[PDB]
Parts: C-alpha cells; structure tokens; sequence
C-alpha cells in the first residue's frame, strides 16, 4: 500500500539518471514505467537491485516510501494510542474493551495488552481479567517456543512491569544469550529486557540474578552488527555501578553511579534524570 | 528503570 | 537473492500458524507454497501483509532474510574492506587502483573513495589524483542537487576528514536543517556531519559556525521518529560545553566537558575516551 | 572527534 515507484522516480530524477539506467537487465521499459507509476507492485529482489543502481540505501528508500511511520497497519496505530491513553486515562475503559479480547491474536496485540495493564496499574484502574488469565496466557504463548523475535523481547520487557519477577524469570532465561542482531529494533528490545530486569534484580537485592543481566549486556557489546543504545549503556552502567556498591561496599562505585546519573542532567535528559534520582534514593532502602 | 517499549 | 519465503516458513511454523492463516485474501495456496519454497519472488506489499499476519516486524523479517549484513552487494564488501586496509596499509595500492576510477559511479563508491583518501592521508601515502580532482568531483556531484540522502550526509561526514572546512561548508549549508527521519542510518549520518563539523569549528575557533552546528543538533532532537545517538549526544554536549568555555570563559563549563569525557571511561569506551582526552588537550592550544 | 562513517 506504498508508493515505492514514486520514490524511485523521485530519487532517479534527483540524481539525473535515465529510466534506462534503472530497468535495463532487470525488466522491460513499459514494465518499469508501470513501477514508477505505482500500478505494478515491486518485488523485494527488484527494489534491492534498484537501490544498488541509485546508490541510495534500500531501507531509506522504504522509509521514504512510507514504512518509517507505524501507522502503516492496525497494530502501530494501537501502539501510538498507548501514549494518548497514558496521559488521558478517562479514555481507558472504552479502548481496553476493544483491545483485551484481541490480546492473543498476534504477539503484537499482546504487547499492547500489557501496555494497557501498565496504564491500569499506574492509575489504580480495576483489571480483574488480567490476574485471572496472564498465567494461562503466557503458558499459551511460550510453552512450546524455540526461537525469539524482537516482539518477544518487547513483550517480556513490558511483562516485567506488570508481573512479579519470579513469574517472568522462567521465560527470560531461554531467550539469552543473544548470538546475532536482526535490526536496530531487535537490538532495542533485547537490550530493554536486560535493562528492565537488572533494575528489578537490584531493587529486590537478587544480586546473583542482577549480575547475570550485567554479564548478558556485556556480551551484547561483542555481537558484530549489534547497535548498542547509548542511553541504555549509561543507565545499565549506573546499575552495574550500584551492584558493585552493594557487593563490595566500597563507596567509590556509589559516587560513579551518581556521576553517571548527573550526566543525564548535563545533557538535557531532564525527566530521565529525575526518574533516576528517585530510583537511586529508592534503591538505598527497598522495593 | 523499568521502561516500556512499543516498537 | 534472499530466502524470504524460508524465513516466513520458519516464523510461521515457530508460531504454529497454518499456511491458510497467511495466504488467504492475498494469494492462492499453490502460489504461497511457491513463496515459502523461494521459487516465486515476493512483492514488498506482499511481505508487508505477511508481517502483519505473523506479528513480527517487517524489517526484522528482512534482516533474518539476509539484509542485515552489508555483504549483500558489491558496495558493502568494499566498505567492510576499508577496515582491513586501515589496519593493513600494505594492501592500499592494489585496492585503491580498483576503487579510484569507480569513484563517480554511485554516491556509495564516492563514500568509499573518500575512505581510501583518509587511509592515505593517515599513512602519508601519496595521492596526487585526489588534489587534482576533488573540486571538479564535488562540482560534478553537487552543483545541481535539491534534496539529500543518507549517503550524501555520509559523504560529507567523510569529506570533512580530507578537505579543509572552507571547501566543504558551501556544500553543508543547503543540507540543513533536517525536517524528517528516514531510518536509523539516515539518522546516523545527519548527526555525524554535525558532530564532525562542530569538532572542526571548535578546533579552528570559528565560534560562529560552531554554534550553528550545536543548534542544528538541538533541532534534530525535536524531530518525530528521529533516533538520536546516545554516544553522539554525549560527545556533542562535551563540544557544546567547550564552546561555552571559549565564549563565556567560565570555568564550570570546562569541568562539565571533562566530566562528560570521563563518563566514557567509566562505561568502558576505552579507546574513545583516549581519543577524546587527546582532543581536549589539542583544543587547549591549536 | 572527527569520525568516518560507512553504512
């Protein structure tokens, strides 16, 4: 449902290439004219070949064609809707009623579902259907899995925000270690689980588990092609730094942890800095 | 921090 | 030339979906079986529709099909080869001879070209063909341009490493400000030009220009969907912090800059921290 | 720092 041909045309003309430079040794003129007209759908193989001819990145051409946004399909709309509802809760009930039953259709809907549960939990909205099903749900979705996709690591990241660690950990363990990268998004979610769990394990003083997560994150850094998140790398190192303060009780590591958090302020991540300062004070007591 | 993500 | 059907099959079976669940309202059974067999090529529109059916990211599916690596085409191999050569320079001559004449074929080869020039510059390898062409080259590539692509920002990033600022600036100015994001890669290159130029403007004390780059970076932060680079955000803020030390002569800014740089060591970016400390020393002179 | 980038 995207005008790729129009973007090819756009780029081709911008680079002063002639139609011939593009279709020759790939398809007929009259056919390529139909691609730029966006009347004939284009193959991935074909687009890949055109990307080479122009010298413009394959994925960039896709973004320009309209894949960069999330509004491309139902699921994305719904995922953007989360923000709206988070800030404007009165819109919860109406939406949750539409989402809740669809939760086990695609891994994508399930992520959204967990999102709604988080909104509920935050504003003390009653969610009885949740506590009655999550277990059977996760057992449905995961009891027979072998490999894990970006969305799975997303789900689990979110799941950790609505279930006690002791219920989620059995699911996390099989999903690590990571051996390869499958995009910047896959990169994000695999990192998020680690970040989230390391947080929780420190909060709860499960230092043995907490180390596992630190070590897992370090391993990520060794993967070829993996796109480590800069802000994550900072947050996890703070948590690592706190781990070292809890285990070796040496005060230097605490200060490092503080100095890391501060750097967030110094680079204008104002609200993230606030959230961290609260969490550090919280750590130095309980959760 | 326990962050949520919706790719 | 990628087994996308196999990956669809692989994901399908892993999620216990039946062939029906995928092809229905899209194509015939016999046709879909051909897709998973990787005998019939699949359309972008088609793959997008299947990505919805499975609930697994369209771009991830592509990466799993083999687009995640760079060795997919000539250009990428050549870009990976730059590292080999940077470390093992004795292999320069042989390769640069094959790259040099191809440099104006695609914007991708031109990027590579500038890469070789940087290797050469580093090891004092003679490159007379460079000094004799770059101007006509850039005049050829850019005199008639209107919009800019990720590769263009890449080129300019690298161009800055091999031409004096005064030659490049005329090309940079039209390429900003940015209005939209076109991928994590586009995001990367548009930021790198900024970061690189900010660095140079500081080094050379062109404070006026330097501010322009800082402001441009700040604008990026306001674009929806833009994926700002964490380590870039740190390095640029250190530069911003040094800018404020040079204009307002207030010592707190200097400390901040230092404090930022050290954070790099504290998070294990060892070689980047070394690079930055050398650069700081450098700044505090010429 | 002046970095080179190859996508």
């Amino acid at each position: 449902m995207f005008k790729i041909g129009s973007v090819l045309k756009q780029i081709r003309q911008e680079l002063n290439y002639h139609q011939i430079d593009l279709y020759s040794g790939i398809m007929s003129k009259s056919v390529y004219i139909k691609v730029e007209a966006d009347s004939r759908p284009i193959s991935v193989e074909e687009l890949s070949k055109f990307s080479e001819r122009l010298g413009v990145n394959f994925f960039e051409i896709l973004n320009r064609a309209g894949m960069n946004t999330k509004s491309v399909n139902e699921t994305g709309k719904e995922k953007l809707l989360i923000s709206k509802i988070f800030t404007n809760p009165d819109l919860f009930d109406k939406n949750f009623q539409r989402i809740e039953p669809k939760r086990l259709t695609s891994l994508q809907y399930f992520s959204i579902y967990l999102g709604y549960i988080s909104i509920a939990h935050h504003y003390n909205i009653e969610v009885p259907t949740f506590n009655k099903t999550i277990t059977s749900d996760l057992k449905h979705l995961y009891d027979k899995r072998t490999t894990f996709f970006g969305i799975d690591y997303e789900i689990v990241s979110n799941l950790l925000n609505v279930l006690p660690y002791e219920e989620v950990s059995s699911i996390i363990k099989p999903m690590y270690p990571i051996v390869d990268s499958f995009g910047k998004d896959y990169d994000l979610t695999i990192q998020t689980v680690l970040k989230n769990a390391l947080t929780i394990s420190i909060m709860n003083r499960n230092l043995k588990e907490a180390q596992y997560y630190i070590n897992q994150f370090e391993h990520l850094k060794t993967i070829k092609n993996i796109s480590i998140n800069g802000y994550y790398d900072l947050e996890i190192n703070y948590l690592k730094q706190i781990y070292q303060f809890l285990t070796d009780k040496n005060i230097d590591s605490y200060l490092n942890a503080v100095n890391i958090i501060n750097i967030f302020k110094i680079i204008g991540k104002e609200d993230i800095h606030r959230s961290l300062v609260e969490e550090l004070t919280k750590i130095s007591a309980k959760e | 921090l326990v962050t949520l993500v919706f790719v």
